[PDB]
RNA sequence: GAGUGGUGGCCACUAUUAUUGGGCCUAAAGCGGCCGUAGCCGGGCCCGUAAGUCCCUGGCGAAAUCCCACGGCUCAACCGUGGG
RNA sequence: GGUGGGGUAACGGCCCACCAAGCCGAAGAUCGGUACGGGCCGUGAGAGCGGGAGCCCGGAGAUGGACACUGAGACACGGGUCC
């Protein structure tokens, strides 16, 4: 059965920009996705997106600009303390600087640069790059 | 320790504050059971030998001690195991020099010098308080030294409140309470030898020790446990603190 | 997919996404918890009525309405006969389960040997127990209340 | 002799194997049956760190305390009755919480003789 | 097969145990375990022993090779257990006598054990009699009491 | 446990017979006349962990690794490796050939001290120099910046004679 | 009356010496809460807490529990399944060295 | 290179124990099939709590051993004063 | 486990008398195997894997098995008794 929603969504956008699609449809919605869509937005990752009301638990419409190398979710939810950054960085991104890994911390869903900044940690959620 | 008590002590598990060379030799000299604690006294051997360096071998040290050369809080010591600890006085009077004994700014122990005049009085903390026989009050202070006090001045008198004592004759003659803005003094902890005023008192259940808040000269502010804080003035502190 | 079978069957019901009953829509509140007693009264289960309100008087789903007395939820069928006292006293998907079970094992009597039915009502037991479950959680069913075949 | 030290058992049923000989402190020393008799008769028992307790054999006076807080030396007639031990009372063995006769009435023992020495007992309405 | 189990984040027991389970699949981890090769140790874990020479015999080599490995049969101080050791050398064997008593050790095969055409053979004798046998070989001193 | 064990200064090939390392370091050993291979590998050692230090200070932060990155930076430059602006970055290009520049023994030969490097290596074990009014007498010894003008020859020494038969050949080159 | 929890105490009295709350027992050291999972002996249960353990190499969890015995005054008479607080106090059995000071949520 | 070889043991080699990070059609390996108890994994929104989790700050985790700068034995190994 | 006692420097099934049926266990009891524990040490880019004689801190022993006298402290390596 479902058991997560949020990791289907990255895997269908990462399998969609490999073949070129221009938008995608997230078909159960959520405050969390869209707090992901956000913070990927904020960076130029993808372009707008809309959310669409049925009965259900809503969908979300997103336009795509082909700068995706990979999306993906990480599991389990690993808790990450303020000064370890660096070897989760080492583990899921390419460069010194290539790429987000989003956090959630007890002030918001954020990138990891931002949490650095502020001194905080949380729980690391996805990566993309 | 198998069948009794221990005797010995080697180099390398002396306690830390003090200022001694571990790997020099294998033995140390183990304190005589006196006054203060382990963790905050020293041999009066280190202090003739190593600190003032009066004395180059042990046994020309003992012969200083046995002629009567050496004074702490006015009374002449001959033992070179004797413990000598925080507040204490140290006095030779034929080189005419006094010493008190304080905790570093990294928890160990050295001579600050002070006047003449300053060398007969010591601070000391109430450590205890009880009733004893006839009706009388004792008082128990943080060097293990004892005072008795009627029943009438019972009430001016709380454990934590410092007694400045007249030496060798141990003759009250100031208190100094123990409440928001009073000057105080670290002993021990990770603050030890920072200085200050007090701005707050803090109490937890079930026995666990309380804490105060000490704000400083430049204006900080460090909190501390309430038994490490030692009480020197009213506002302004009444002996030379380095 | 299916339970046991493994199916993936998808034929269902494609409700529109609405708020307000329709303008054409002329009956009240009152006129339909009457209609939905009168149907109970002729004996109908829950998911009976509202076909039957469905097919003959244009009404869809009744969970269009607010309820009068609790603004803070819908009406449903339950619900109006709850405030009626006609609702079930036990739930009806149980119920019709069980009563799916009596009849076949009685057929199993007189027919010992037949093993590829058996097996059916092996599969319907255990949907019986997941169901008992569930309701002696939610607190639906008395918590000394037990299935046993014999009685 | 008399060992005071661990069990030998868990708590689960399974058993130790000792790792060690008995140390000198962890030993006891034979019960002091406190009998009734005609004459008094006390020992002095020397004990750990130098210190010692009074031990009482045989017993033949008590003192006995009333609620108004006075008391009475009397002597001791026999044991009526002693709930510690099923056959105590027969033979006349005195311990604390046992009830005595004496020539003022029943009392109950207060005191602990094999400890201290004497025998303390409040009267019985 | 589906995804590799568990992954669950309060699921260490499980994956603690499976791990702890397949390792005994590996043959290296349950011998040093078990202790299964000092059980069966005629040399009783010793990196060389001492022993007695009962006799001289000649071993053939394995195909395709051809020719006599010269050999002798051991029994052991420590235990009294027989084994068989080879002489390295040319003409080595002429300078070992029936009683005389030898050092030996490993011959240095794959896995501890046999090398070359000649299974069978665990050891080497490296002294006879307190003498070096290389010595002998090669010349440089002579093997004591004739 | 275990008490401690004194371990060794230097590392050895992971390989023994590589056919290009094998050529350079030849042309090193016969460059700088040294006597045996390990001391070579001692200086090497010696580079590698300037470059581990600079390598994890480059990704740190806080209080600590500052107060580290000055005194790494103070230490090379008093030596002489680097100059007086040099940064972090420029640890990373060091090289061999700047390590062995400063043996005591390179240096007694490029101040024209002796003809040769054996002279100098001789010279040196010998007690003829002095560093600083010191004699010292190791060949492989580092000489700092700050003491590099007062290397002369021992004021003891038959060679503290302009006369000399050996030290006018010497000043003949 | 307080005896430095600061909580409520029970609504009516009790003869045990070993009540801290009427008797002469006292309690120091480490403070608990749990819940009752047996009451079958006089005056005793069994009280279990739960808790998680981080498994370095696993960089994962797993679920441990602790099993203690207390005393269990008249006063108070817990039951099996509500939630119970202990303190510490001088052993009094072979295996119990707590008491039960408060009920907090009666099953 | 004052050392250099032989024998046995542990780590690496080895992603041949795999959390990071392995495999199971034909090469070692999917129970003959299904039902289900504990365990593990579990759909969307609103309100509360603060156990897990994150940040700040008190009391602790002896010395020796490890890393860095400076200082003493000719430099070093070694030892002392400070910072970790 | 409870109630009433004894004994101890001191709390305690530590040991007795009486009243109950409890306590531990597939989240591994019971039993068997092998080992003194730690600070640390070897190896590896790291995650890890292996060892824990020598120096410091804690435990235990004096040919094997039992038991006492003196003393603040021992059931005592260069003190005592039995097999
Ligand atoms: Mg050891
Ligand atoms: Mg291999
Ligand atoms: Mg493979
Ligand atoms: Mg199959
Ligand atoms: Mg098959
Ligand atoms: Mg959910
Ligand atoms: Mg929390
Ligand atoms: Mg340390
Ligand atoms: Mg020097
Ligand atoms: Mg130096
Ligand atoms: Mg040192
Ligand atoms: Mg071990
Ligand atoms: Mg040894
Ligand atoms: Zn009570």
């Amino acid at each position: 059965t479902l058991l997560d929603p949020l990791a289907n969504a990255l895997s269908h956008i990462t399998n969609s920009e490999r073949v070129g699609k221009r938008e995608v449809y997230i078909k159960p919605a959520s405050k969390l996705i869209g707090e992901v869509l956000r913070v990927m937005q904020k960076y130029g990752y993808i372009g707008e997106f809309e959310f669409i009301d049925d009965g259900r638990a809503g969908v979300y419409r997103v336009q795509l600009l082909g700068k995706i190398n990979k999306a993906g979710a990480i599991k389990p939810r690993f808790p990450v303390k303020a000064r370890d950054y660096e070897r989760w960085e080492k583990r899921f991104l390419p460069a010194f600087e290539f790429g987000i890994l989003i956090v959630s911390t007890s002030q918001g869903v954020m990138s990891h640069k931002e949490a650095r900044e502020k001194g905080i940690g949380g729980r690391l959620i996805a990566y993309v790059y | 320790a198998r069948k009794g008590p221990k005797r010995h002590l080697k180099r390398l598990a002396a306690p830390t504050s003090w200022y001694i060379e571990r790997k020099a030799y294998k033995w140390a000299v183990r304190p005589r059971p006196g006054p203060h604690n382990m963790r905050t006294s020293i041999p009066l051997l280190y202090i003739v030998r190593d600190y003032l360096g009066y004395a180059k071998t042990a046994r020309e040290a003992r012969k200083i001690l046995n002629e009567g050369k050496f004074l702490v809080d006015g009374r002449v010591r001959k033992d070179y195991k004797f413990p000598v600890g925080i507040m204490d006085v140290v006095s030779i009077p034929e080189t005419g020099e006094h010493y008190r004994v304080l905790p570093n700014r990294i928890g160990k122990l050295i001579l600050h010098p002070i006047s003449e005049e300053e060398a007969n009085i010591k601070p000391l903390r109430i450590r205890n308080k009880r009733m004893v026989k006839g009706a009388k009050i004792q008082l128990n202070f943080h060097d293990g030294t004892n005072h008795l006090i009627p029943l009438s001045e019972k009430d001016n008198y709380f454990t934590s409140y410092t007694v400045l004592m007249k030496v060798p004759e141990r003759e009250i003659l100031e208190v100094l309470p123990f409440e928001k803005g009073a000057y105080v003094f670290v002993t021990q902890g990770k603050n030890v030898a920072r200085k200050g005023r007090i701005v707050e008192i803090k109490k937890f259940p079930m026995g666990w020790p309380d804490v105060v808040t000490i704000e400083d000269e430049e204006g900080e502010l460090f909190d501390t446990l309430k038994e490490y804080a030692f009480v020197v003035g009213r506002d302004k502190p009444r002996i030379s603190l380095p | 997919a299916r339970m046991h079978a493994r199916k993936r069957g998808k034929s269902g019901s494609k409700r529109p996404p609405r708020t307000a009953p329709p303008i054409w829509l002329e009956y009240t509140v009152e006129d339909i918890e009457n209609l939905v007693v009168k149907l109970r009264k002729e004996g109908y289960s829950t998911a009976m009525i509202g076909t039957i309100l469905r097919d003959q008087y244009g009404i869809p789903t009744v969970k269009l309405f607010r309820d009068p007395d609790n603004p803070n939820r819908k009406l449903t069928i339950t619900r109006i006969l709850e405030k009626h006292g006609l609702a079930p006293e036990i739930p009806e998907d149980l119920m019709f389960l069980i009563k799916r079970a009596v009849n076949l094992r009685k057929h199993l009597e007189q027919h010992p040997k037949d093993l590829h039915s058996m097996r059916g009502l092996q599969l319907i037991e255990s949907k019986i127990r997941r169901l008992v479950k569930y309701y002696k959680r939610k607190g639906k069913l008395p918590k000394d209340w037990r299935y046993d075949p014999e009685q | 002799a008399i060992w005071q030290g661990r069990s030998l058992r868990k708590p689960s049923g399974g058993r130790i194997v000792l790792a060690r000989k008995k140390r000198k402190r962890e030993l006891g020393r034979e019960p002091s049956n406190t009998r009734v008799a005609e004459q008094d008769k006390r020992k002095i028992i020397r004990t750990y760190g130098g210190n010692k307790k009074v031990r009482l054999t045989a017993a033949a006076y008590a003192n006995v305390f009333d609620k108004s807080g006075k008391g009475r030396k009397v002597r001791i007639i026999r044991v009526i009755e002693n709930p510690a031990n099923r056959q105590f009372a027969r033979r006349n063995i005195i311990t604390k919480g046992a009830i005595i006769e004496t020539e003022i009435g029943k009392a109950k023992v207060t005191s602990r003789p094999g400890q201290d020495g004497v025998v303390n007992a409040i009267l019985l309405e | 097969p589906g995804k590799k189990a568990p992954n669950g984040e309060f699921a260490g027991r499980k994956l603690k145990l499976k791990r702890k389970k397949f390792r005994w699949s590996d043959i290296r981890y349950k011998r040093r375990v078990l202790r299964l090769k000092e059980k069966s140790d005629p040399l009783e874990g010793a990196p060389q022993a001492r022993g007695i020479v009962l006799e001289k015999i000649a071993v053939e080599a394995k195909q395709p090779n051809s020719g006599m490995r010269k050999a002798v049969r051991v029994q052991l101080i420590k235990n009294g257990k027989v084994v068989t050791a080879f002489c390295p050398g040319d003409g080595a064997i002429k300078f070992i006598d029936e009683h005389d008593e030898v050092i030996i050790e490993g011959i240095g095969g794959p896995k501890g054990g046999s090398m070359g055409d000649i299974p069978g053979i665990r050891y080497k004798v490296v002294k006879v009699n307190r003498v070096s046998l290389k010595e002998l070989v090669k010349g440089r001193k002579e093997k004591p009491r004739r | 446990g275990d008490p401690k064990r004194q371990r060794k200064k230097y590392e050895t090939p992971p390989h023994p017979w590589i056919k290009e390392r094998l050529d350079r370091e030849r042309v090193l050993m016969d460059k700088y006349e040294l006597k045996n291979k390990k001391e070579l590998w001692k200086h090497e050692t010696q580079l590698k962990n300037f470059r581990r230090r600079a390598r994890r200070l480059l990704a740190a932060r806080g209080k600590q690794a500052e107060i580290e990155r000055e005194q790494l930076l103070a230490r090379l430059k008093r030596l002489g490796l680097l100059p007086e602006d040099a940064v972090l970055d420029d640890v990373l290009s060091l090289t061999i050939e700047d390590i062995l520049e400063r043996r005591l023994q390179t240096i007694v030969y490029k101040k024209g001290l002796a003809r040769t490097m054996r002279q100098a290596r001789q010279l040196i074990v010998h007690g003829h120099i002095e560093v600083n009014g010191q004699i010292i007498r190791s060949p492989s010894y580092l000489v700092l910046k700050e003491e590099e003008d007062t290397i002369t020859y021992a004021r003891t020494s038959p060679f503290a004679n302009p006369q000399h038969p050996e030290r006018m050949m010497i000043e003949k080159a | 009356r307080d005896i430095g929890l600061r909580i409520q105490p029970p609504a009516e009295k009790c003869d045990d010496p070993k009540c801290p709350w009427h008797g002469h027992l006292k309690i120091h050291g480490r403070v608990f809460e749990g819940i009752v999972v047996s009451d079958k002996p006089r005056k005793t249960v069994t009280v279990e807490r739960q808790y998680y353990h981080y498994l370095k190499k696993y960089e994962r969890y797993e679920l441990r529990r602790s099993r203690i015995h207390a005393h269990n005054p008249p006063c108070i008479n817990a039951k099996v399944g509500d939630r119970v607080l202990i303190a510490e106090t001088r052993p009094l059995s072979k295996t119990k060295h707590f008491v039960v000071v408060a009920v907090l949520e009666r099953a």
